[PDB]
Parts: structure tokens; C-alpha cells; sequence
């Protein structure tokens, strides 16, 4: 392999097979993610539009200028769902 | 499978790095205080005639100078020097073969790597 | 700026450079202090 | 009047408010109960 | 608070990049002289030391460009854009006139921040020696 | 299995420590170094992730250069005994 | 985790390497004392030199001991017995 | 490489090993560059509009005009903001 | 007698290689590294 000569073989097929005990050396790896849902603009050039008739799937009075209620998280194949109030309706009343 | 050999032992007289240089020796080496040099290279001329003026060969000599570098190398140790210079014999006794052998081993072992490092740095 | 030798010597001396007037590589960005010298190259510095 | 007015200016938006102001920003810690300084032995209403 | 000024304050851009070189040699493009190494006696504070000193003479052909090096190759960017402006406070202005109180108030207003105060006053006849930095475990960047 | 457990003590940030073995700092700067080490680390962990070899289609045409670059290692300072040398003059480098 | 945020958001600070509050903190803090997690932001009387454009990302909780050291802490026993995520208080307790 | 043969070698396992010294043959470069600004034509007449309209022609749009601060790029590739509240002390009072 | 043998003799003598270059260099002193070969033992057990 490459410019050197080293051994290349797998020993996982000769030890700890067809047994209840699984392969050892299985650690836990976790990666953190951030999904903010609050949008705060600074300039006054974010609340204006020329026309709102690009697609005919909505009415004439399209409320696109309103801030979004939340962020739809993906679910496997991708499902547009948002359920946060039903899980965290009250968590700051006593803390405040 | 396992032996007793640490670091790496290399030399310079057998490495062969100097492949495009001629080695020279000069025991009577001292200050040169720069100097002067002279070179002479034969340059062929040209021959032509007509409306253009004729050309004649010319000779130009230019002198130059040289720069001398400086070499510095020193260490810092006191216990070894004190141990080496603390004996100074007594009255003409034996050579103390055990201590002499130990000193010959230790000083040579230190000096080998010291000179190897010095040669590597100078190179 | 003024020349003092032939074209070959002029180009040889202009092909090199001297130490700049910067405070080494620190974030202070002050003038060159006496006691620190470094080899740097500043090509075409006189061409603006 | 012991000194200059503290925060009577009304022309600060982001940096004009966060850069020079410090006594007026230290009292703002959490949006639940603000704090303010006052001399001791002062009643409400106080004496003359 | 009032009229918006039209002037701006740009930043000078400078790059300090280093790349590996490719030295070229020929049959007689490089040569050196080897002589006898001199031995000098040195004195230490707790023992005896030895010092080596020997001048070296290097002679080159000096007819053209025989040792050709390499141009700027590909390497990781070792230059970082770091702004270090607002250095006018070290000069304390100029033109000494009847403006000491006004300039002191102006400097107090412009330096009455709330983030961090490494150095700011710089009184008269003051040294303001730099603070002690870390060891030899750091990175590499640049300023402008 | 116990003899195979040397990885957990033989896996420090070697990949991260390899560049510092030849790019050690030699100046006097702390603020710019502090401001730039985070960016250097994030770019290193972004370019050293396994997604490049996960999405790669041609191994020898995509990851071969990276494998050759990371396969460079220095020999140990301890000289071993006479290894099993091939009759044609081929030496043994290591095992993998 | 369900954590509130101030109405003043720093989109640029969030986009720049998603630094976790304050400045670039963590383990690469080699200074003169271990109390530098708040001195660098509480020194005041000067607006720094380099940036001068970001004091605090979330002043509601990044100012002294307001929220991070008062919500659950982890040394009061009863307050630290709540069933919360275990690897979440490491960024608030300097430890040793 | 054809009609000529060179003499190359790779000697790296014997030098620069376990040594905490500065790397040699390192040359620092010095390039001076400027960042001029103020892109604004004398006459505001050589302008038109794009075919697409999915709008940046509002009368209250400060993008078409130079900003109060200075917009310069950095290594990260983002645009930072630098106000003049600290650079206002550049008055030419030395007259 | 592996339970308690405390070795007895070993060639544990490793120095720090450094470049012996004078001139613009700081002041330092070489140090010796005393490595150890003590590894904790961790294993499971079973019976049938």
C-alpha cells in the first residue's frame, strides 16, 4: 500500500464470533448541534417585497412578512413537523 | 528480537554528502583579512564594416572582496570538570586503571555525540 | 536613490533586501527595536 | 447637581449605548428584577 | 447624533508568506575550504570549559545565477488578518496650547469603554513595559 | 484482547501534533496566537473529518494522496535484531 | 436543553465558529490566574483595541454569576440533584 | 528527464529529528497593498434594471450608497463592521 | 518470581538531543527523562 510494505489482514473473523459477547472496544461518540429558531434583523431592508405571486399555491394576501413560528426539524426521510409547546409549555414560571 | 542500541550512530567522512566538491587541507590556517581576486575570460569579438563604426576589442578588470564567517561553540558544566581536575595525582602513584577506564569511557561517549552535534550544526 | 556601479551590480544589490522597520511579529506593530535583526525580502518595493 | 447628568442622552442605539455606559449596564442583570443604588437611611418619602 | 460624515478609515493589507526552497547545484557551483580547528582555553564560573573559534572562507564563481531556488509553492495560509488600530493614544496628540482640559475630556470620553483595560493612561515620564506573554507554545499570525 | 487494547494509550492527538513537530513557533505573540488557534483547530478538524472518504467514489483518485501524506512516520530510536529479510532484498516496515 | 436567549442577538458572532458565549474559552488559558473567565470582561474603563464591536453575546446570563452559577450549579447538593443532562455543567464549573 | 541526468537525494531521517530549533531556509516576504474605497460615479445615469424581479430599488435602501463605516474582508471571508466613533480622532489639527 | 522482583538492572539512560549552535540562542539546560514500565492490569472473570 502506498510506497511502503505493511501487513493487511482482519482478525475480527477468527476471535469472538458466533458468541453472545460482541466485539470489544466500542466507545460512545457524541456530536452536539445547534438549531436556533429566533431571527433578529438589524437593518430596515428585510420587511419589504415587490410581489408575492411567484407560486399559485397561496392566496393573494400571503403572510410571508410575518416572522416564522419555529423551525421544522427533519425526521428520517424528512417530515415538516414542529411540536415544542406541548412538551415545554411551562418551565420558567417558577425560575423567573 | 530486542538488542541494546539507542539513538543512531552516523559519520561524515563516509556519508558521501560532498559529491560536487574537492576536499583540501591547510594546517597553517590563520586570519586572511580578506584580499583581492583576479579573473580572465576570453570573449570572442565580431568583425563588420560599412556605415556603422568599426569595433575594437577592449579589456576590463574588476576587483572584488570576500567575507569571513565566525564559528562559536561552548558548553556549561562544572561537576564533571571538578571531578576531572580534583585528582592531580598525589606523588607519582599508579595510573588507577579502574578510574582511568571509567573516565576514558564516559568522556569518549560524551565527546562522540558532542562532535556529531557540532558537525551537524556546522553542516 | 542613486546608482554607484554597473547594471549587473545594481541588479544584484536590488535583488536583496534589509530588515524592515516592524516590531518583529508581535501585535504591538511598533518601530524596529535595537537588538533584533531578521532576514526578509521586499521585492519591487520601489516600484510603488 | 453633584456632577454631569448620568444617562439623559437619547441618541444611543447599539455601540453608543454599550461602549460608554457601564454603571447603567451593571444594574441590568436579568429581566425579572432590576436593581438600583440609593443612599442609606432614606425613607419614602424622605425628610427635607 | 447629526450629520453623517462621508470620510472612511481603510486598512492596509500586507502578506508575509514563506515557502520551501529548492536549491540547485552544479559541478563547481559550490565549494568550501577546510583547515585546522583552533583550540582556545575558556574559564567558567564553576569549572573549566572549551571554546572553538575558526574563521571560514567561502569562494563562489560569481558569474551569474547558478544556484536557482524555488518560487512560491503551495502551503497552508500562515497569514491572519488582525486589526490593531487606535494607536494614536500613545502620541497624546500635539500642538501644545490652551487645550489640556478639553483634550483630557475628549480622551476620557473616547477611552471610557467597558470591555478590557490592558493599557490606557500612559502618564508623562512613564515606561509602560509590556506584560509577560506565554511560553513557546503558540501559533503564528500577522497584524496590519 | 488485552494485547489489542494499546490503542487507547497509543492514540493521542498525533494527527494534530504532526504539523507542530515542524511548524513550532519562534516569535513573541500571544493575542494573535489565541485568536488564530481556534480557527486553525476548526479548519483542521473540518479538513480531517471522515466525510471526505465517506463520500469518495474513486479511492486511488481521491483519498490516495491523503493516505500517502498521513502514512509518513519516523523510525524508532531503538535498533531491533535482524528481521526476516526476503531473498530478493525486500525489507519489512510494519504491520497494520 | 431549553434555555432562554436575550432579545439582542449577535448573528455574526454566532456564525463565527459558533463560539460558546463570551470569548474563545476552554482549556487553552495560560495566564497569571485562574479567575480570568470574568476579569477580561469586567475590567472595564476601556473598550479594547482589536474588535471593539462585541461586548457580550447574551448579557442576560454572561454577566458575573447570574444564571450559569445560580440555576443548578452542582455544589449545593439539593439544587444539583435535578435530572438534567450530565455533560452540560462542564462549561460553567472551572473545577481544578 | 531526457538527455540529462540529475543527482537528487532524500536525507531527512538523520537531520531535524527531535530538535527544538527553527527551520532553516525560511524566507519571509513583504508585499505592500492598499484598499481604496469610494466607488461612486460622477453622474448617476449609467444604470438599468434586471429582468428578474423576485426587489432592491427601494428609495430607503442604503446598499447602493457607501456606509457610515468601512467594509473590508478578512481571512474567514466575512464582512466586518467598524464604526467611526473611535476613528473620529483623525482630525488634521496640526495646522 | 514475577509477584515481587522490582527489576534490579536496566539500561534506562536516555538524553535529550539538541543542536549545539551558538550565537542568537537563549540559555537552557538539558534534562534527563526517567521513564517507567508500570502498567495497571485490568481483566474480567468467569466460571462454569
Amino acid at each position: 500500500v502506498g510506497d511502503k510494505l505493511v501487513f493487511l489482514e482482519a482478525l475480527e473473523r477468527r476471535v469472538y464470533q458466533a458468541t453472545r459477547v460482541a466485539y470489544p472496544l466500542i466507545g460512545n461518540i457524541d456530536i452536539t448541534f445547534i438549531m436556533p429558531m429566533g431571527v433578529f434583523q438589524a437593518n430596515s431592508m428585510d420587511r419589504y417585497t415587490r410581489h408575492a405571486g411567484d407560486f399559485s399555491t397561496v392566496s393573494e394576501q400571503d403572510p410571508r412578512q410575518f416572522p416564522p413560528q419555529g423551525i421544522f426539524f427533519y425526521n428520517k426521510d424528512g417530515i415538516l413537523t414542529q411540536l415544542t409547546l406541548r412538551d415545554a409549555m411551562g418551565t420558567i414560571c417558577h425560575s423567573s | 528480537g530486542t538488542y541494546c542500541n539507542t539513538l543512531n550512530f552516523v559519520r561524515f567522512l563516509e556519508l558521501g554528502l560532498s559529491v560536487a566538491c574537492i576536499c583540501t587541507k591547510f594546517p597553517e590556517l590563520a586570519y586572511v583579512r580578506d584580499g583581492v581576486i583576479q579573473f580572465e575570460v576570453q570573449q570572442p569579438m565580431i568583425a563588420r564594416d560599412g556605415p556603422h563604426p568599426v569595433d575594437q576589442p577592449v579589456h576590463n578588470y574588476m576587483v572584488k572582496r570576500i567575507h569571513k564567517r565566525s564559528l562559536s561553540a561552548a558548553f556549561a558544566i562544572a561537576s564533571e570538570a571538578l571531578s576531572l581536575l580534583s585528582n592531580t595525582y598525589v606523588d607519582g602513584t599508579e595510573i588507577d586503571s579502574s578510574l582511568r577506564i571509567r573516565a576514558i569511557q564516559q568522556m569518549a561517549r560524551n565527546l562522540r555525540t558532542v562532535l556529531d552535534s557540532f558537525e551537524r550544526g556546522t553542516a | 536613490v542613486n546608482t554607484n556601479c554597473n547594471t549587473l551590480d545594481r541588479l544584484l544589490m536590488e535583488a536583496k533586501a534589509v530588515a524592515s522597520q516592524s516590531s518583529t511579529d508581535t501585535e504591538y506593530q511598533f518601530k524596529r527595536p535595537p537588538g533584533s535583526t531578521e532576514m526578509t525580502q521586499d521585492p519591487c518595493g520601489l516600484f510603488q | 447637581m453633584p456632577h454631569h447628568p448620568h444617562w439623559v442622552n437619547e441618541h444611543l442605539t447599539i455601540l453608543q449605548f454599550i461602549a460608554p455606559s457601564n454603571p447603567r449596564l451593571r444594574f441590568e442583570l436579568n429581566p425579572a428584577f432590576d436593581f438600583f443604588v440609593a443612599p442609606g437611611d432614606v425613607d419614602l418619602p424622605g425628610p427635607q | 447624533t447629526g450629520f453623517h460624515p462621508g470620510i472612511a478609515f481603510t486598512v492596509v493589507r500586507q502578506d508575509r508568506f514563506a515557502t520551501e526552497q529548492l536549491l540547485y547545484a552544479e559541478r563547481a557551483s559550490e565549494s568550501y575550504f577546510v583547515g585546522q580547528i583552533q583550540v582556545h582555553h575558556h574559564d567558567a564560573i564553576g569549572g573549566v570549559n572549551f571554546t572553538l573559534t575558526q574563521p571560514r572562507a567561502h569562494v563562489d564563481l560569481g558569474v551569474g545565477y547558478t544556484a536557482v531556488c524555488a518560487t512560491a509553492a503551495l502551503r497552508c495560509p500562515l497569514t491572519d488578518m488582525g486589526n490593531t488600530a487606535q494607536n494614536l493614544f500613545f502620541s497624546r496628540g500635539g500642538v501644545p496650547m490652551l487645550h489640556d482640559n478639553v483634550t483630557e475630556s475628549l480622551r476620557r470620553i473616547t477611552a471610557s469603554g467597558g470591555r478590557l483595560n490592558p493599557t490606557e493612561p500612559l502618564p508623562i515620564f512613564g515606561g509602560l513595559r509590556p506584560a509577560t506573554s506565554a511560553g513557546i507554545a503558540r501559533g503564528q499570525a500577522s497584524v496590519c | 484482547d488485552q494485547l489489542l487494547g494499546v490503542l487507547l494509550e497509543k492514540a493521542p492527538p498525533l494527527s494534530l501534533l504532526s504539523p507542530i513537530n515542524k511548524f513550532q513557533p519562534e516569535g513573541h505573540l500571544n493575542r494573535v496566537a489565541r485568536a488564530a488557534l481556534l480557527s486553525d483547530l476548526k479548519r483542521r478538524v473540518c479538513a480531517d473529518m471522515f466525510f471526505m472518504t465517506r463520500h469518495a467514489r474513486e479511492p486511488r483518485l481521491i483519498s490516495a494522496y491523503l493516505s500517502d501524506m498521513v502514512s509518513c512516520t519516523q523510525p524508532s530510536v531503538m535498533v531491533s535484531r535482524i528481521t526476516h529479510t526476503n531473498t530478493r532484498g525486500r525489507q519489512v516496515d510494519g504491520v497494520l | 436543553e431549553f434555555v432562554a436567549m436575550p432579545v439582542s442577538t449577535d448573528l455574526q458572532y454566532f456564525r463565527t465558529a459558533c463560539n460558546p458565549r463570551g470569548r474563545a474559552s476552554g482549556m487553552l488559558y495560560m495566564g497569571d490566574r485562574d479567575a480570568d473567565i470574568e476579569a477580561i470582561m469586567f475590567d472595564h474603563t476601556q473598550s479594547d483595541v482589536a474588535y471593539t464591536d462585541r461586548a457580550t453575546l447574551n448579557p442576560w446570563a454572561s454577566q458575573k454569576h447570574s444564571y450559569g452559577d445560580r440555576l443548578y450549579n452542582g455544589t449545593y447538593n439539593l439544587t444539583g440533584a435535578s435530572p438534567i443532562y450530565s455533560p452540560c455543567f462542564k462549561f460553567f464549573t472551572p473545577a481544578e
